[PDB]
C-alpha cells in the first residue's frame, strides 16, 4: 500500500462532518424521544382500574381503560375563525406562535362484571427544528429559500411563543 | 494466673533508632500495671527482640488489654509533640 | 486462618478446658468440638507487607499499556519482560519494580 | 433459501453426509476448521427410548449441603459409593410455607452393591425380591425452578460398544441447602418422616407397562404402538 | 453500605447496611441471612474470594459476632419488618410479608424484580462488601468522583421523557378523579372529556 | 441499667393512645411495658440489639 | 442507547456461565462479567471473549457505540449500552501478531480514494469506514485500557525552529 | 455428638415398578449435562419429510424467518433408515467428534460446535415418581458442558450475527397521521352538549 | 505507558512559545491555566468578606 498523509486525515474528518454535521446529537436524541420514548412512557402504566362491589344481588363490577398506540402529526396552526393549515417555523417566529404538533392516544374502555374507543388528543409537543418530525426536513434548497429559511441554519432548537 | 500468653515482637531497627532500652519498657509496663501482669523480656543479643506477658473466658479480656497497651503506653517524651526537627538559625550577634 | 464447623458450617471459636488444660475449637451453635493443632490464637501486624506482591494475575502480559523491558529472567533467561510498581497504594509504599516474564510469568525483583 | 423444497433438500443433504464412526479414513479426513486437528474417535447421537416415559430432574446441593464438605456424613456413607448412587429422596410438604426433603441411603456396603448390580443389569423379565432397608440421614430445604422449553437441558450418556450417545430430557433443576430444625418443632418433625424405609423389587404390572408404552408412543410409534 | 468504627476506636468495626423504607441501619450478616443464606461460612464465601487473606476475615469477624444473635431466616425477615417504617401494630406474618416485599423489590431493582431470584442479589451484596473492604484495607484508592467516564449527559430526549412522565402521571390522576366523580352520576362518559 | 421511655403505642385493653411506657433493663435482659391507665405489665426477654419496637411486637404477638 | 438482550445472547453463546453455577472456591481465576453494571456471569477464557466481542462490534454486528472494557488487574469484563456516554472516534492499528500488517494502520489509500469517489468499487461515507473496522468509537472508560499514538508518524521509530517530540524511551518497544 | 432425631423405627412396605433399560453405562455412571443454545434445537420426533415440507412458515419479518431457518437446518433430528437387507435401523444426523487434545465437539451436518467442560461436585440425576411422590436417583452429573461455535466463518455464527444486528435496527412505534381539523373541537362540542343536558336535567329536577 | 515518571509524562513543557507546544504539553498547560482561573475566582469572595469584617 501507500502511507497515509495528513491530507488523508482531513479527508476522513470531512467525511465525518458530511455525514454527521455539528448538531447531530440534539436531533438524534429528539428523534429517539418522539419515535419510542412517548410510547414507552404511555405503556409504563397502561391500565387504569376502577372497581365497585355494588350491593343495592352482589355484582362485582370492574371498570378499566387501556392505552394503545400513539399517533403524531406535522405541526398545525388553528386560527380564530376555525380554519387550520400547516405551520412553518418562520410564521411561528413572526406571529409569536409555538411550533408544536398534536399527540393522539388510543383509549380502549371495557366493562367487566362478575356476580359472586378512538384517538383522544392528549396534548401538543413542541417540535425541534430540522428533526425527522419538522416540516423543513424534506424541503430542498429552493423551497427553503421560498420559505424564508436560511440554508446555513442548522436547527436543534424549539420555537416557543 | 491464666494459661493465656501474650508476646509481642518489636522492630529492632526503630527501637535502636529511638535510643530505648528493653528494661525501660519493662519498667513502664510494670509501673502502669503494678503486679496484675507478669512480664518477661528477651535480652539485647536475641535474634528477634520479644517481650512476653501473662495474666495473673478471658481471651477477649487479653485482647482488650493488648489493644489498650498498644494504644496508650508512653515510653518517653512530651505528649502532643508528634515530631521534632533540627533547624539551623542564622543570628547576628 | 480460621476453621469452620464440619456439621453446621459456623465459625469454630477457641475454648480452654479447665480440667484438661487443652485448646479446643468449639462451635457455639452445637456441641461439636475439635482439637486445636497450634496455639496461635491471634496475630496482629502493625506494619504489614501483604498485598504488595499479592496483586498479580496470570494474564498481565496481554495488557498493551504496560511498559516492556529487556531485563534477564532468573528462571528461563528470556529477553522480554513487563514491569510495574507496587500494587499497594499507601503513602509509605516503596517505588521498587516487579518484573513479569512472558514465558514463566513469575514475579521477580532486581536486587 | 426460503423455499420449503430448498430447506427439505438441505435437511436430506445433512442427513446423507453422516460419517461412519468405523470408517477411520473418513474420520481422519475431517479437520477442525480452527484448531486444524484431525479427529480420533466418533459417536452417534441418539435419543433414549426407555427413559422418555420417566421424569428427570437435575438435583444439586448448594453451599454447605455438599457431601464432600460434610466429612462425618461422607465417612458414615463411605469415602463412587453405591449408597450415594442408590439413595432415595422423599419430598414431604406439611403446608405451602414449610417444606423439606428426606434423604435415605443404605449403610451396608454389600446390600447397596447388590442392589446397584441388580438395578443396573435389568435386561430380562426376572427380578429378585431384594428387600432393601433404607436409613434416614439428613434433611434439606428445597427450591425448584422450571424450564419453559422441554429440552432446555439434556444429560449425555455414552456407549462405547455401539459407538452411540444417549441423551435424556431434563424437566427442572432442584437446589438443596442445609436446614437447621427449630427445637420447638421437633415434636411435629418426629411424626413426619420415618427411621427406616423398606424397598421391595417386583415386576411391573401389565397395566402400568401399557401406560408407559402409551406414553412412549409419542416418541417411537413403530415398535410400541398398541394393536 | 456504611463501615462504622474509626481506626483503634469504637471497639469493633461493624458493617451496617442502609436499606430503603427502613428507619435504622442493619448489619450485613442479618440482611444476608434474610435473603436466605444462613451459615456464616457461606456468607464469607459470598463476600471473600480468596481464603488466605486473613485481614479481610479479621475485619468481617466483628460483623459475624454481632450477627450471631440471629440464626434463622424468618427471625431475620421479622427484624427487617419491625423497622420498615410501616404503620405501627402490624402482625408478625404481615411484617414478614412486608419485609419480603421490600427485599424482593426496591433492593437493587436493576438486577431483577421476580421472586426466587435472590442468588444474584446475594452475590452482588458480596461484591459490594468486597469492594468496601478492598478500599478500607488501603489496597485500592477511593473512586475518582471527577472521572469523566463515570458521568452521563442528558440531551433533549431524556429531559423531555422525564417531563412527559410527570405530566402524563398528572393527566392520568385527573382522568381517575373525573371517572370517580362521574360514576356517581352513572353515565356512559364519552372519555373525550376526562382527558385534559 | 433500666431505661424508661415514653411511647406512642396503643393499649389493647383500655384503647387509650399515647399511654404506653417501655422499660427495658439490659443488665438482666428484660423489657417491661406498662399502661399508664390500665396498670397492666408485660414482660418479655430482650437481646443486645433490642429496641422498644421489638418489645412492642412481642406484646402484639402475645396478645394474639 | 442500545438494548442489552443481544449482548447477553452473544455472551451466553460464547461460553459464559451464569451465577447460579458459580463457586468462588472453584473459580479462583475466572473473570466476572458485568453488563450495564449488572453482574450476570463468569468466564474462564476472557481473551477469546473480548476478541470476539470487539470483532463483532467492528463488523457492525454489535452497535458501534457499545463499550467493551476488560480490566485485567481486577479480573473484570464490563459492557455498557447505557445512554449518555460521550465518545470519540480513533483509527485502529492492526495489533494481531500473526498478521503481516502488525503495527500499521488499517486504513489505506484505497479507503481514502473510495471516500473521495463516494461509492465502493463493487454510498461510501463515514459509516462505511466505521463498519469496515478501520475506525471505532471509544468512551472515557474504555480509554483507560488502550494505547494511542498521537500521529501516524509515531507508528514507526537539531533545528532551532521546529518543536521537539517526546522520546518515550522508558519502554524498549511500543505496541 | 448430635444424637439421631428419628428412632421410632416405623417402616413403609412400598414396592416400586422398574422397567428394563435399552442401554447400560459401562465402567462409570457418569453423564454430562449440556445447556441448549438458542441456535440449536432438539427434535426427538422421527423426521417426516412431507409434514416438515407442509409446515414451513413464512413471515414478513426477515429476522424471525432467518432465525427459524437457521434453527430448523441446525435442529438435531433422527429418522428410520431402511437397510439394504430389509431391516429397519435408526439413523441420525448428529455426531460427536473427539480431537487429539481430548476435547469433544458436537457435529450436526457440516456445522461443528465445541464443548467446554466444567467439573461439578455433588450434582446427580434423579428420576421423579409423582404417583408415589418420591425421587429415585439415576447417575452422577460430573461435568457441565457448554456449546460454543467453532469459528467466525461458520455459517451459524454469521446468521446469528446478522439476525441480532438487524433485529435491533428496526425500531418505529409511533405512527404518523394527518390532522384535518382543530384537535380541541371534540372537547368543546362535548362540553357544550354536556352543559345543555345539565341545564335540561336541572330544569327537569326542579320540575319533578 | 503505565508507571511513567519522566518529565514529559508528568507535565514538563520543554518547548518555548515561539517553538510551539505539542498536544500533551498543550493539555497540561491548559490544566494549569484552569487552576489559575479557578483560584482567582474562588479566593475573591473570601478576601472580600475578610475586608468587610476588618472595616466593620
Ligand atoms: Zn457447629
Ligand atoms: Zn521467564
Ligand atoms: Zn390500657
Amino acid at each position: 500500500d501507500d502511507t497515509i498523509t495528513t491530507e488523508d486525515c482531513w479527508t476522513v474528518i470531512s467525511a465525518f462532518f458530511e455525514e454527521k454535521g455539528l448538531v447531530s446529537q440534539q436531533l438524534d436524541s429528539f428523534d429517539e424521544f418522539m419515535e419510542t420514548s412517548i410510547q414507552d412512557l404511555v405503556w409504563e402504566e397502561p391500565r387504569l382500574i376502577l372497581d365497585q362491589p355494588a350491593q343495592h344481588d352482589n355484582i362485582n363490577k370492574r371498570y378499566e381503560i387501556r392505552f394503545g398506540k400513539i399517533y403524531l402529526s406535522r405541526p398545525t396552526m388553528t386560527e380564530a375563525d376555525g380554519t387550520t393549515h400547516a405551520m412553518f417555523p418562520q410564521e411561528a417566529r413572526l406571529r409569536n406562535l409555538t411550533y408544536s404538533s398534536p399527540v393522539y392516544l388510543d383509549m380502549e374502555k371495557s366493562m367487566f362484571t362478575s356476580i359472586d374507543g378512538n384517538k383522544v388528543h392528549i396534548g401538543k409537543v413542541p417540535i425541534m427544528l430540522r428533526s425527522k418530525f419538522c416540516s423543513l426536513r424534506t424541503l430542498d434548497e429552493v423551497d427553503l429559500y421560498k420559505m424564508k429559511e436560511c440554508p446555513y441554519d442548522m436547527g436543534g432548537y424549539f420555537v416557543i411563543n | 494466673q491464666s494459661p493465656w500468653l501474650l508476646r509481642l515482637e518489636l522492630d529492632r531497627a526503630r527501637m535502636l533508632d529511638k535510643q530505648l532500652t528493653m528494661n525501660q519498657v519493662a519498667d513502664k509496663i510494670s509501673e502502669v500495671f503494678s503486679d496484675d501482669l507478669f512480664v518477661m523480656w528477651s535480652e539485647d543479643n536475641a535474634d528477634k527482640l520479644i517481650i512476653r506477658c501473662r495474666v495473673i473466658e478471658e481471651d477477649q479480656m487479653l485482647k482488650r488489654i493488648e489493644a489498650h497497651m498498644l494504644d496508650l503506653i508512653a515510653l518517653r517524651g512530651i505528649p502532643g509533640i508528634s515530631k521534632v526537627y533540627m533547624v539551623k538559625h542564622k543570628v547576628s550577634v | 486462618s480460621f476453621r469452620f464447623c464440619l456439621e453446621c458450617n459456623n465459625m469454630l471459636y477457641p475454648k480452654e478446658d479447665k480440667e484438661n488444660q487443652r485448646l479446643l475449637y468449639s462451635c457455639r451453635n452445637c456441641d461439636y468440638t475439635e482439637l486445636a493443632e497450634d496455639p496461635k490464637v491471634y496475630r496482629h501486624e502493625l506494619i504489614t507487607n501483604i498485598g504488595e506482591t499479592a496483586g498479580i494475575v496470570d494474564d498481565i502480559g496481554q495488557d498493551p499499556t504496560l511498559p516492556r523491558s529487556d531485563k534477564e529472567c532468573p528462571e528461563c533467561h528470556s529477553r522480554d519482560c513487563v514491569f510495574f510498581q507496587s500494587q499497594q497504594r499507601r503513602k509509605d509504599t516503596n517505588m521498587t519494580l516487579f518484573y513479569v516474564c512472558l514465558n514463566c510469568k513469575k514475579t521477580f525483583r532486581d536486587e | 433459501d426460503t423455499n420449503p423444497r430448498s430447506q427439505l433438500h438441505s435437511v436430506e443433504r445433512t442427513f446423507d453426509e453422516v460419517i461412519d464412526p468405523r470408517n477411520k479414513n473418513r474420520l481422519q479426513s475431517l479437520i477442525h476448521p480452527r484448531k486444524k486437528i484431525k479427529a480420533v474417535k466418533a459417536w452417534h447421537f441418539f435419543p433414549d427410548t426407555s427413559t422418555f416415559d420417566q421424569v428427570f430432574h437435575s438435583l444439586k446441593f448448594v453451599g454447605s449441603a455438599s457431601l464432600s464438605k460434610d466429612r462425618p456424613l461422607n465417612e458414615q456413607l463411605g469415602q463412587v459409593n453405591a449408597s450415594i448412587l442408590t439413595s432415595l429422596f422423599k419430598p414431604i410438604e406439611i403446608n405451602p410455607h414449610n417444606k423439606w426433603i428426606s434423604l435415605y441411603a443404605v449403610t451396608d456396603k454389600l446390600s447397596a452393591e447388590s442392589f446397584r448390580k441388580s438395578f443396573n443389569s435389568i435386561k430380562d423379565d426376572n427380578i429378585v425380591n431384594r428387600h432393601v432397608i433404607y436409613d434416614h440421614i439428613k434433611d434439606f430445604d428445597q427450591m425448584f425452578r422450571g424450564h419453559k422449553k422441554l429440552f432446555e437441558d439434556f444429560a449425555i450418556s455414552f456407549d462405547d460398544i455401539s459407538d452411540r450417545a444417549f441423551f435424556v430430557p431434563i424437566v427442572g433443576r432442584l437446589e438443596l441447602k442445609k436446614k437447621r430444625i427449630v427445637p420447638g418443632l421437633v415434636d411435629m418433625v418426629n411424626r413426619t418422616n420415618y427411621a427406616h424405609i423398606r424397598m421391595d423389587l417386583r415386576n411391573p404390572s401389565t397395566q402400568e407397562t401399557a401406560i408407559r408404552d402409551s406414553r412412549r408412543e409419542q416418541y417411537d410409534p413403530v415398535n410400541y404402538s398398541s394393536i | 453500605i456504611k463501615l462504622y468504627g474509626r481506626e483503634d476506636k469504637g471497639t469493633g468495626r461493624t458493617i451496617k447496611a442502609t436499606l430503603p423504607y427502613v428507619k435504622q441501619d442493619i448489619p450485613i450478616v442479618i440482611v444476608f441471612r434474610a435473603l436466605g443464606v444462613v451459615p456464616d461460612g457461606e456468607i464469607l464465601q459470598h463476600i471473600c474470594y480468596d481464603e488466605n487473606d486473613w485481614q479481610m476475615l479479621e475485619m468481617l469477624k466483628p460483623c459475624i459476632e454481632e450477627g450471631f444473635v440471629i440464626q434463622d431466616k424468618e427471625v431475620a425477615l421479622d427484624f427487617i419488618g419491625r423497622r420498615g417504617s410501616a404503620a405501627l401494630g402490624i402482625r408478625r406474618e404481615k411484617r414478614i410479608q412486608y419485609a419480603k416485599d421490600i427485599l424482593q423489590k426496591e433492593l437493587l431493582p436493576h438486577i431483577t424484580q421476580e421472586e426466587g431470584f435472590e442468588t444474584r442479589k446475594t452475590f452482588f451484596l458480596g461484591y459490594m462488601v468486597n469492594r468496601l473492604l478492598l478500599c478500607a484495607l488501603e489496597r485500592k484508592d477511593q473512586d475518582d468522583r471527577d472521572h469523566f467516564g463515570k458521568k452521563r449527559l442528558d440531551l433533549a430526549g431524556p429531559l423531555l421523557a422525564n417531563l412527559f412522565r410527570i405530566l402524563f402521571r398528572k393527566l392520568t390522576r385527573e382522568i381517575y378523579r373525573y371517572m370517580q366523580r362521574c360514576i356517581e352520576t352513572d353515565r356512559d362518559f364519552n372519555l373525550n372529556l376526562a382527558v385534559k | 441499667i433500666k431505661q424508661k421511655l415514653e411511647t406512642q403505642f396503643t393499649c389493647l385493653f383500655c384503647n387509650h393512645d399515647n399511654s404506653v411506657v417501655c422499660t427495658l433493663d439490659k443488665k438482666n435482659s428484660i423489657g417491661l411495658l406498662e399502661c399508664k391507665k390500665c396498670n397492666l405489665s408485660f414482660q418479655a426477654p430482650i437481646n443486645s440489639l433490642s429496641q422498644p419496637i421489638d418489645i412492642y411486637s412481642d406484646w402484639i404477638d402475645a396478645c394474639e | 442507547g442500545s438494548p442489552s438482550e443481544p449482548i447477553i445472547n452473544f455472551l451466553e453463546e460464547w461460553g459464559m456461565e451464569p451465577l447460579e453455577d458459580y463457586d468462588p472456591a472453584q473459580h479462583t481465576k475466572s473473570t466476572r462479567i458485568f453488563v450495564n453494571g449488572v453482574w450476570t456471569g463468569i468466564h474462564r477464557d476472557p481473551s477469546m471473549l473480548v476478541s470476539t466481542m470487539r470483532d463483532l462490534r467492528r463488523s457492525g454486528a454489535i452497535s458501534p457505540e457499545v463499550s467493551i472494557i476488560r480490566d485485567i488487574r481486577e479480573r473484570e469484563f464490563k459492557i455498557f449500552t447505557d445512554v449518555g456516554r460521550v465518545y470519540r472516534p480513533l483509527f485502529i492499528v492492526e495489533d494481531d501478531e500473526s498478521k503481516d500488517n502488525k503495527g500499521e494502520l488499517r486504513i489505506t489509500k484505497e479507503h481514502i480514494r473510495k471516500i473521495q469517489q463516494g461509492y465502493d468499487d463493487d454510498v461510501y461515507g463515514w459509516s462505511s469506514l466505521v463498519t469496515s473496522g478501520v475506525i471505532e468509537y471509544v468512551d472515557g472508560e474504555e480509554e483507560e485500557t488502550i494505547m494511542i499514538a498521537m500521529t501516524p508518524e509515531d507508528l514507526q521509530t537539531n533545528d532551532t525552529a521546529k518543536r521537539i517530540k517526546p522520546e518515550m524511551s522508558t519502554s524498549s518497544h511500543h505496541t | 455428638h448430635t444424637k439421631s432425631v428419628y428412632d421410632n423405627g416405623e417402616t413403609l412396605d412400598i414396592s416400586l415398578p422398574i422397567h428394563p433399560k435399552s442401554h447400560i453405562p459401562q465402567g462409570k455412571q457418569d453423564r454430562w449435562v449440556v445447556k441448549l443454545p438458542d441456535f440449536l434445537d432438539i427434535n426427538a420426533e422421527p423426521f417426516d419429510p412431507r409434514p416438515f415440507e407442509m409446515n414451513v412458515k413464512t413471515h414478513e419479518d426477515k429476522n424471525q424467518e432467518l432465525l427459524d431457518k437457521l434453527i430448523a437446518v441446525n435442529t438435531v433430528r433422527w429418522r428410520y433408515a431402511k437397510s439394504e437387507t430389509g431391516g429397519i435401523f435408526k439413523e441420525t444426523n448428529s455426531q460427536i467428534i473427539q480431537w487429539e487434545d481430548g476435547t469433544y465437539s458436537l457435529r450436526v451436518g457440516s456445522e461443528i460446535f465445541d464443548m467446554f467442560t466444567t467439573n461439578t461436585d455433588d450434582n446427580y440425576l434423579v428420576s421423579e415418581h409423582n404417583e408415589e411422590g418420591i425421587l429415585m436417583t439415576e447417575s452422577t452429573l460430573s461435568k457441565s458442558v457448554k456449546l460454543v461455535p467453532a469459528s467466525f466463518q461458520s455459517t451459524t455464527h454469521q446468521k446469528l450475527a446478522k439476525a441480532l444486528s438487524a433485529k435491533q435496527k428496526k425500531e418505529s412505534y409511533a405512527r404518523s397521521v394527518v390532522t384535518k381539523e382543530d384537535p380541541e373541537e371534540r372537547q368543546r362540542r362535548l362540553e357544550s352538549q354536556e352543559n345543555e343536558r345539565y341545564r335540561l336535567e336541572r330544569r327537569r329536577k326542579q320540575a319533578e | 505507558t503505565k508507571d511513567d515518571f519522566s518529565p514529559e509524562s508528568k507535565g514538563f513543557v520543554e518547548n518555548s512559545y515561539l517553538r510551539g507546544l505539542t498536544p500533551q504539553e498543550f493539555f497540561f498547560h491548559a490544566m494549569a491555566g484552569r487552576e489559575g482561573l479557578i483560584d482567582t475566582a474562588v479566593k475573591t469572595a473570601e478576601t472580600g468578606y475578610i475586608q468587610r469584617r476588618l472595616v466593620k
